């Protein structure tokens, strides 16, 4: 029960402003230190700010100085980044942690991150098509079914199958920038073959930055 | 400033292997300054989770077979007996400097046996074609080791240009990888051509498999 | 009502041991780090080691490396600095102190500390001689009146006069070591002429490690 | 090793200046290192107390009239208008190292108006005479300068060389000092003489002040 959440990423145009915050939970802030630290899509761990919530104290690394100011609320238990003056380079996602204790230098418990994608593109959620079992395509012994989650921006997208009632032989596909400037992703599940036209299966696709839901039955074509 | 260089960038490594990492700070430090190094592991789309700190201290939870060791300027991650889910990006910090930085990361692949891929080609629906698109879909799944080749052909025309390919990170449990390859064509060009086909070649394959499907048929 | 207490100290021949006792009231060690920082007689500050009570983690000065060992007892809220081999040189007022919150590298609470004196020479407690003017001399209207503390060993020994009621004006000198080797002090106050013969004047000696204690009358012979 | 160089040593001061401390690293030490460089005040008797934290916070319950600042590897403490109860040794703390270590110490003296010692002079007790030993007493009370001179005399006799004196700590609310001589004597060498007479030189006084009794005029 000691955790962290980000909120507050999302899509912003170059130069823009964006609040984060990092609500704390089983823990207060004013007991500790609080960080954040970003990274940006396939690269290493970069770290951003910290405060001491008691005294106000904050430092900076030389990347956001002058631009991000590192604040917190002990009565809402909450730490937040200011980051205004946006630039293409700042897109990542985005981790507050603490440390715990008296033990310094050692980020105990991170939040789960929030991604900040800083671009003039506007944001636009997916069509999910599906990607049809047949009993005619059977291979190492199971058939195979899918939904391709095409043409959207920013990530992510989550896809769940049978609302997370089916998570075995799932593999939902790293997306890919499409020369469109819009990503596409397909997630696919291996299935008997018996399962098929009897067994019900839906790929849920959550594109929070559109607020785009869709669940979508995928089956045999006739 | 002061930085940490880790080493190696990437290696892999069989399961009940010793693996060993480095941290070696950029330059020279005055004596007596600590650095407390600690060392983190990411898994894919999770935030990183602390490991040791001060050097060699085992934080709470965390597996007995990884340690921390420091001599002067350099420190040790070790895993003493590799296991599936160890795959993962490992990052050293130091805190010499305030703000303190990371390594640049060391990649863990877990090495296993051969495995070669089902494969499955998946048509584009009759729903996104009225759009004026089509997606055809092949599936390469569980296979190691993450090399694969995936050649497509449309009546016989090799296709150059038009695929693009995603593959997943490393199985936890299993170890392998899956791939996917999407071919995308107008409407009117696939309405024209009958025969849609992949071809995979992988180390598991004595030859390489061809799925494919020719349109209208069922 | 922070406050750290140390106990423990005293005189301990060379190549003895000795355990002095930090204990904590109004927080938890479990949650701070404990150090000990040590003053030789008119000296500076030098700090001597630091734990982390939750997971044991230790510090030492180089010149106790060895010989002194930190630890503490979270059940008992109190921490210790084991001492052994003592040393001449290990000659020390030694406090305890904390940092507070996550303010690190910050002693903010402090023991009062307690004296290690490391010597052959043997506790003895002092005689005490009242300091009253001649019969003959004369005053503008205030005099002065005191206890002399004389032949003691180790520091340190207190004085209060009239248990701790009289205050206003009190002097009392640091010590001095004889060629004896043995140290003496005086204690003085200054109060009205017209009151000497009738208001009573007592020195409250208290020197603690021989537990000898003294209570003098001083009146004019 | 990395040391802190405080200067001055010491300084005396009156009510309402301004003082200034400083403390210098011993060397050149890494950038974006930090010190977290703290000040504590020490009065006779008690712990240091702090007063300054992470190079310029004021602790809380401190006075306004403290501060701290810092600039590179050169910090200073000040205090803005300093008062009688400012009588103390300064000390700062440096952090970049482990173990962290302390400057030399600074002692600040309140200079205040002159003021003549009030003189007084007692004999031995009978008690001790038994004991074969004589003490006498001579004590020069609340004056300021801290510099006197006392001169023993027995029978007209200079005393050199057996007398010993104390001085008392600056006082924290008048800022004078007291200071006691010590003359010692064995029992039949106070008993062959007379008169016993402390002679007292010091800036206040226009000529030395001198007390005595005579032995056995009781």
């Amino acid at each position: 029960e000691v955790q962290l959440v980000e909120s507050g990423g999302g899509l912003v145009q170059p130069g823009g402003s964006l609040r984060l915050s990092c609500a704390a939970s089983g823990f207060n802030i004013k007991d500790t230190w609080i960080h954040w630290v970003r990274q940006a899509p396939g690269k290493g761990l970069e770290w951003v700010a910290r405060i001491y919530p008691t005294n106000g104290y904050t430092r900076y690394a030389d990347s956001v100085k002058g631009r991000f100011t590192i604040s917190a609320d002990t009565s809402k238990n909450t730490a937040y980044l200011q980051m205004n003056s946006l630039r293409a380079e700042d897109t990542a996602v985005y981790y507050c942690s603490r440390w715990g204790g008296f033990m310094f230098y050692a980020m105990d418990y991170w939040g789960q991150g929030t991604l900040v994608t800083v671009s003039s593109a506007s944001t636009k959620g997916p069509s999910v098509f599906p990607l049809a079992p047949s009993s005619k395509s059977t291979s190492g012994g199971t058939a195979a079914l899918g939904c391709l989650v095409k043409d959207y921006f920013p990530e992510p997208v989550t896809v769940s199958w049978n609302s997370g009632a089916l998570t075995s032989g799932v593999h939902t596909f790293p997306a890919v920038l499409q020369s469109s400037g819009l990503y596409s992703l397909s997630s696919v599940v291996t299935v008997p073959s018996s399962s098929l036209g009897t067994q019900t299966y839906i790929c849920n696709v959550n594109h929070k930055p559109s607020n785009t839901k869709v669940d979508k039955k995928v089956e045999p074509k006739s | 400033d002061i930085q940490m260089t880790q080493s190696p960038s990437s290696l892999s490594a069989s399961v009940g292997d010793r693996v060993t990492i480095t941290c070696r700070a950029s330059q020279d430090i005055p004596r007596r300054i600590s650095g407390y190094v600690a060392w983190y592991q990411q898994k894919p789309g999770k935030a990183p989770k602390l490991l040791i700190y001060w050097g060699s201290y085992l934080y709470s939870g965390v597996p007995s077979r990884f340690s921390g060791s420091g001599s002067g300027t350099d420190f040790t991650l070790t895993i003493s007996s590799l296991q599936p889910e160890d795959f993962a990006t490992y990052y050293c910090q130091q805190h010499y400097t305030t703000p303190p930085t990371f390594g640049q990361g060391t990649k863990v692949e877990i090495k296993r046996t051969v495995a070669a891929p089902s494969v499955f080609i998946f048509p584009p629906s009759d729903e996104q074609l009225k759009s004026g698109t089509a997606s055809v879909v092949c599936l390469l799944n569980n296979f190691y080791p993450r090399e694969a080749k995936v050649q497509w052909k449309v009546d016989n025309a090799l296709q150059s240009g038009n695929s693009q390919e995603s593959v997943t990170e490393q199985d936890s449990k299993d170890s392998t990888y899956s791939l996917s390859s999407t071919l995308t064509l107008s409407k009117a060009d696939y309405e024209k051509h009958k025969v849609y086909a992949c071809e995979v070649t992988h180390q598991g394959l004595s030859s390489p498999v061809t799925k494919s499907f020719n349109r209208g048929e069922c």
